[PDB]
RNA sequence: GCGCAAGACGGACCAGAGCGAAAGCAUUUGCCAAGAAUGUUUUCAUUAAUCAAGAACGAAAGUCGGAGGUUCGAAGACGAUCAGAUACCGUCGUAGUUCCGACCAUAAACGAUGCCGACCGGCGAUGCGGCGGCGUUAUUCCCAUGACCCGCCGGGCAGCUUCCGGGAAACCAAAGUCUUUGGGUUCCGGGGGGAGUAUGGUUGCAAAGCUGAAACUUAAAGGAAUUUGGCGAAGGGCACCACC
């Protein structure tokens, strides 16, 4: 439950997976591994109201959630791996992910590589909607 | 929270455009005479001359345009 | 119209007429 | 009700004497509670670790796949999985009028274990250039692409993984690629985009053992 | 009227293209007719970029871009705001305007 | 995060680029067959152009019979919208969408322009083959080729300008060479509705396809462009009878 390690000779890491739709936003943290996470946390676990889902205020408060978690756990340092929607929806990232990542880095946790982990296709099925598209 | 900024102070150099639905607002760029090397865009309400001094809560975070 | 549904409008029409047809015989 | 982190241990991964760089960093796991095996939950642990986190001050848009095997207490051991390019530099690489020249080949080393490796290639805009397009021929594509395959395929199966992937540490698969295709067509820009493991053989703990030491 | 030189697209030789879809919508549009931006960005566009260079471990690190193209329908890309509308005679204009920031 | 399986598609490279009679065509590699252009002091010597009847191919949707059905999604089901929506919107979802056969031959199948031949401007570019001409590169010597530069030829998709000329004007290097009216030749239109309708023949398991009137009614229906207009179109300015 803690790290043995002295945090003055050396500082540990472990990954986030900044998932930021046009609903909603994740902060999930874990390990280099992946395997087995530290903790998890959504865009509608601090706010009740679903309008409210995607907004730089959810994503500030899930941020400061794991920076809690992550500073009486022990993990210091961070990867980062942005994500939009992806697949064959929307390769734009939605605008509560620089919001999620300006308050991970303002609350004194450092940093690592920062890398697009969105699951860009070769070629996926036909996108929902109809030939006009979604039109209003 | 638990979140403290400290005091920060002003110094306008220049006249800008005005901000604002109605233009209430008015940009105007300042510099730090604690720390002569920084300078920050703000909005500011109210009459503003050029040579005067402005006081403030923090000074880390900008403003938008309009929304 | 546009000529699409009055064309649609009278192939109904038209089926609705060999419909009789082939009925009253 | 109660905290999983009680039942929580904190080992350590190393890389073999083919890397610089020995640790990276730390995994989480219980302890065994009878059916289940420490031993087992640190077998499938791939990792995602950059070049320049691994070596000196070298190239950092590069990704390498490490797959743990074997533990033996408070430390844990990995092997080589496969390549990965960062996707910053890799859309980076693909802008317009030039052609894309991409191979695939499926090599097997003297041992047991079978790679894919793949390359890309874009063409030089020579230094002299008026004309925008500075396409390329299809039969010109063809050989350039039958080119890197037949190197590819000659320089992996001489050797086994010790050192072949020393040879892919700077540039040097690609560099025989880039040097040995000024005939056909001048290209800039040729690197390797991944490499996909395929088929293991059966697992001795003695391979593992020398390439760690 | 015939409103333009060519008939909204690229189209010259071939007759038939390939048909793609939008991003604000999905509406199939042909891949030489659509209004498409190849635009270029930062992760962190004019806020964090302070944050971002105090708080590393990595001395002077460079950040990352990220590579996204749009593709527009002609209503979608107008409602956007990306492509306004001019005289007849200043449409024989082929130039794009010209990019200062 | 690791493995497994299924079907669909080949992003980025991807273009006022290419090929094909047209519909249409994109992972790599292998096989079979075909074709334009180019080069030619090779061959036959008028074998040619357009073409009723007849014939081949033919987007999507549709029907019959098997396999497969990942995703999408007509009919339909459920909540919100508005005075009312069995519409737009979201969750599901049958038939289709995929492949192998068998069919109708219908699109804004449009460059809304049939083919062959000849003549009459300029300019910069791109694709193909051939031909030259300072120079750089696969290291230096060195030739042949690929790459780059500067010119040419012939054909093709195109582009900019023009008091040649034309047109109702948009605009056209063809829609030009037309009262100074004739190069050769297939299809097709005589104000607008009725109406691509009734009937008859024809083809098809069927959806329907081709051929196609009349009675009656009407003085307008139409194409180009200027002038104010009306925008829940974009882009500027002003007003305490607009506001902070
Ligand atoms: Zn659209």
């Amino acid at each position: 439950s803690l790290g043995p390690q002295v945090a003055e000779g050396e500082n540990v890491f472990g990954v986030c997976h900044i998932f930021a739709s046009f609903n909603d936003t994740f902060v999930h943290v874990t390990d280099l591994s992946g395997k087995e996470t530290i903790c998890r946390v959504t865009g509608g676990m601090k706010v009740k109201a679903d309008r409210d889902e995607s907004s730089p205020y959810a994503a500030m408060l899930a941020a400061q959630d794991v920076a809690q978690r992550c500073k009486e756990l022990g993990i210091t340092a961070l990867h980062i791996k942005l994500r939009a929607t992806g697949g064959n929806r929307t390769k734009t990232p939605g605008p509560g992910a620089q919001s999620a990542l300006r308050a991970l880095a303002r609350s004194g946790m450092k940093i690592g590589r920062i890398e697009d982990v969105t699951p860009i296709p070769s070629d996926s099925t036909r996108r929902k909607g109809g030939r006009r598209g979604r039109r209003l | 929270t638990s979140r403290v900024q400290p005091i920060k102070l002003a110094r306008v150099t220049k006249v800008l455009g005005r901000t604002g639905s109605q233009g209430q607002c008015t940009q105007v760029r300042v510099e730090f005479m604690d720390d002569t090397s920084r300078s920050i865009i703000r909005n500011v309400k109210g009459p503003v001359r050029e040579g005067d001094v402005l006081t403030l809560l923090e000074s880390e975070r900008e403003a938008r345009r309009l929304r | 119209m546009r000529a699409k549904w009055r064309k649609k409008r009278m192939r109904r029409l038209k089926r609705k007429r060999r419909k009789m047809r082939q009925r009253s015989k | 009700v109660v905290d999983p982190f009680s039942k929580k241990d904190w080992y350590d991964v190393k890389a073999p004497a083919m890397f610089n760089i020995r640790n990276i960093g730390k995994t989480l796991v219980t302890r065994t509670q009878g059916t289940k095996i420490a031993s087992d939950g640190l077998k499938g642990r791939v990792f995602e670790v950059s070049l320049a986190d691994l070596q000196n001050d070298e190239v950092a848009f590069r990704k390498f796949k490490l797959i743990t095997e074997d533990v033996q207490g408070k430390n844990c051991l990995t092997n080589f999985h496969g390549m990965d390019l960062t996707r910053d530099k890799m859309c980076s690489m693909v802008k317009k009028w030039q052609t894309m020249i991409e191979a695939h080949v499926d090599v097997k080393t003297t041992d047991g274990y079978l790679l894919r490796l793949f390359c890309v290639g874009f063409t030089k805009k020579r230094n002299n250039q008026i004309r925008k397009t500075s396409y390329a021929q299809h039969q010109q594509v063809r050989q350039i692409r039958k080119k890197m395959m037949e190197i590819m395929t000659r320089e992996v199966q001489t050797n086994d993984l010790k050192e072949v992937v020393n040879k892919l540490i700077p540039d040097s698969i690609g560099k025989d690629i880039e040097k040995a295709c000024q005939s056909i067509y001048p290209l800039h820009d040729v690197f390797v985009r991944k490499v996909k493991m395929l088929k293991k053989p059966k697992f001795e703990l003695g391979k593992l053992m020398e390439l760690h030491g | 009227t015939k409103k333009r030189r060519n008939n909204g697209r690229a189209k010259k030789g071939r007759g038939h293209v390939q048909p793609i879809r939008c991003t604000n919508c999905a509406r199939c549009v042909p891949k030489d007719k659509a209004i498409k931006k190849f635009v270029i960005r930062n992760i962190v566009e004019a806020a964090a970029v302070r944050d971002i260079s105090e708080a590393s471990v990595f001395d002077a690190y460079v950040l990352p871009k990220l590579y996204v193209k749009l593709h527009y329908c002609v209503s979608c890309a107008i409602h956007s705001k990306v492509v306004r509308n001019r005289s007849r005679e200043a449409r024989k204009d082929r130039t794009p305007p010209p990019r200062f920031r």
